[PDB]
């Protein structure tokens, strides 16, 4: 590869994965810049743990993983290493040792269709915590009493998986927030994704 | 699967019908249901969605709920604007299509 | 919202006809549009849906070699075409516009109908 | 060199409303600023400090941020306990004390 | 945590005003209490704080050399006064502690006034 | 050497006291007594500055001749030849209250590692995109400034350790 890598791709995408199911995309083999990310909107929160984002050029890494999924105004600040919430221990647990960055932007002009965007779930109730950098998909009921309901939606036990839809009259609590995760590692192969 | 229904309803006007909608796992226990009216020559129109609520237009005096597999809908009182067939309509995975009742006719006595 | 489709004529088998949506009163992007029919003997049934803004669709498992399913943006309407039509598709057609905006399979269990359509006749 | 806000701003319930806040360069985005609640006739409360943390007590609906020299806290549901006092709080450098706002009232519509 | 603060008073104008608050169940030498007051139907003002464990009373600009601050630890209460008090000054007065303690001018980004005393209003 | 290591104020990181210039044991015992070509015992038989301040007891470690770190490549440097002495003693009773002591803040970000034996006490917002952020401290602009309260709940490694380094 001698052009850039694709993070126009990981970025400018058409359409999100949801938090339930959230991507992980691989860049491997590509030479870096990490010149070209701010060319988007004014994030609402740009922040990096481990390396500070000045130094991400003339630092040589050996992989890039990209995570992307869609959040609530509200559940921001949940998405940070050793934090408690809904999407924090239920969809997506960033372990206490982080070396990377996580943005999250505003992205209510194409991402929100009025009268509702039923596209988007999270997992609202599980049978334990989830475990670090892990992924699950579920279709069949929750129980929460004495009785193994076993797929009907009655008393005590519910479906898991809660649709939000972003209609333009809500507030900034509750706009769509595109938030991707770039995640490195250590250096225990020889390095390859590197700057230029 | 496929919604079976009962094609007739049998009372006398002035008091409460009820009608029964009765499906499968895979495709009620899971997913909501929704009813439908189908008036002479007109376009079916809203009656009851997420299980348990009315729109704003229709009329109060209908309540429905599911219990499991089946779902049970009772109306009040058997007017002529009353006497169209009522549709049952509800969403499975199995099949990826929105499966539908095949129809209730009522009838005053 | 008013939703008013145009007419059919009644064709003979082995021909492609042309059945057209209109929609008008709300913004045509942001909302989806079904297709059902009412034939006799047998209540609603139902074939797919056309999302607005790209060129992702969905069919059912039975009408799959039947079916074609186009948008278009200019004029604002849906335009759904019946190929090798047979004597079991003498059914009037419906264009529902459905409440929210769903383009996966596992969304659907919130997407109820907001309003329909007039049906127009087709015959064989 | 001190805070600004709108006086009132209407919302109807059920959903959110935004009070807003505008400072200069020394007042808001070089120190943080914070939100108070005051009831009537009382002593005013913590409702949002640092601009993503909240007080324990306080039910996970009040979202406050700042992007550039103005500060945005959104409020979601006006019942019974939103239709009270909102003052704008933030330290200001030059004059070196705690400078605060108008008094924003929000009422139901 | 628990303020207390002195009863309501009228005082005539050129007189001075005796308000106290008193500081009960926390460790008292460990919290700076500002002061904020408060005119009828306006917004917040400020007056500034004590750090009580030694003697360093910052005031604000606009009551510079207005104002007497002392620190009585003996019977753990905070006295302040006001020097030639005019019309422009009835308002009610509160006593606040900020969690944590910092006694610098350039330290105050992270105080916030927690806990507040009742109020106790002044006319003229 | 009474005004410098009783003072009842201690300045904080960034901006640390210069005082120009009995016996030192008098005092808590030392968290670390490592003086550099020149030894501790051989002292009382042999221009002194005495620089102090307060540093988190994680840090107290990166105050030695040569070795980079947090504050110690943005507060205060050590030059690479040394010929003074660091002192470190326990300060729990004086510094660290309920609540936190917001007085003892540091140095976080600089554009670039500083000259040995220099402070800086500057505020000016730090730039770490690409749009010039010249009073707006928002997304991807940061203060410099930061400020780690002290608890008697917090461990051991996270008490204020007031220093003093008596460079001969
Ligand atoms: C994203 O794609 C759109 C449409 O092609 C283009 O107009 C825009 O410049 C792209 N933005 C970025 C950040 O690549
Ligand atoms: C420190 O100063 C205080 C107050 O003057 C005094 O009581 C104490 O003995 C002094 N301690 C030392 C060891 O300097």
């Amino acid at each position: 590869i001698t052009n850039l890598c694709p993070f126009d791709e990981v970025f400018n995408a058409t359409r999100f994965a949801s938090v339930y199911a959230w991507n992980r995309k691989r860049i491997s083999n590509c030479v870096a810049d990490y010149s070209v990310l701010y060319n988007f909107a004014p994030f609402f929160a740009f922040k990096c743990y481990g390396v500070s984002p000045t130094k991400l050029n003339d630092l040589c890494f050996t992989n890039v993983y990209a995570d992307s999924f869609v959040i609530r105004g509200n559940e921001v600040s949940q998405i940070a290493p050793g934090q408690t919430g809904n999407i924090a221990d239920y969809n997506y647990k960033l372990p206490d040792d982080f070396t990377g960055c996580v943005i999250a932007w505003n992205s209510n002009k194409l991402d929100s269709k009025v009268g509702g965007n039923y596209n988007y779930r999270y997992r609202l109730f599980r049978k334990s915590n989830l475990k670090p950098f892990e992924r699950d998909i579920s279709t069949e009921i929750y129980q929460a009493g004495n009785k193994p309901c076993n797929g009907v939606a009655g008393v005590n036990c519910y479906f898991p998986l809660q649709s939000y839809g972003f209609r333009p009259t809500y507030g900034v609590g509750h706009q769509p927030y595109r938030v991707v995760v770039l995640s490195f590692e250590l250096l225990h192969a020889p390095a390859t994704v590197c700057g230029p | 699967p496929v919604l079976t229904q009962p094609p007739s309803a049998s009372g006398p006007p002035g008091q409460s019908v009820s009608i029964s909608c009765s499906g499968s796992r895979s495709n009620i226990g899971t997913n909501f249901v929704y009813w439908y009216q189908q008036l002479p020559g007109a376009a079916p129109k809203l009656l009851i969605y997420k299980n348990d609520q009315r729109p704003s237009g229709v009329p109060e005096r209908f309540f429905g709920s599911k219990s499991g597999t089946s779902a049970s809908l009772a109306i009040s009182g058997l007017r002529s604007e009353d006497e169209v067939d009522y549709y049952c309509a509800a969403w499975d995975d199995s099949l990826s299509g929105h499966v539908f009742g095949a129809g209730t006719k009522v009838t005053v006595l | 919202v008013q939703l008013v489709q145009s007419g059919a004529e009644v064709k003979k088998p082995g021909a492609s006809v042309k059945v057209s949506c209109k929609a008008s009163g709300y913004i045509f992007s942001d909302y989806n549009i079904h297709w059902v029919r009412q034939a006799p003997g047998q209540g609603l049934e139902w074939m797919g849906w056309i999302s607005p803004d790209s060129d992702d669709t969905n069919y059912a498992q039975s009408f799959q070699g039947r079916v074609t399913m186009t948008r278009d943006t200019s004029i604002t309407t849906v335009y759904m075409e019946l190929s090798s039509l047979r004597s079991d598709d003498t059914a009037v057609y419906f264009c529902a516009r459905s409440v929210g905006y769903c383009s996966l399979n596992s969304c659907q269990r919130w997407m109820w109908f907001d309003t329909w359509g007039q049906g127009a006749l087709v015959t064989v």
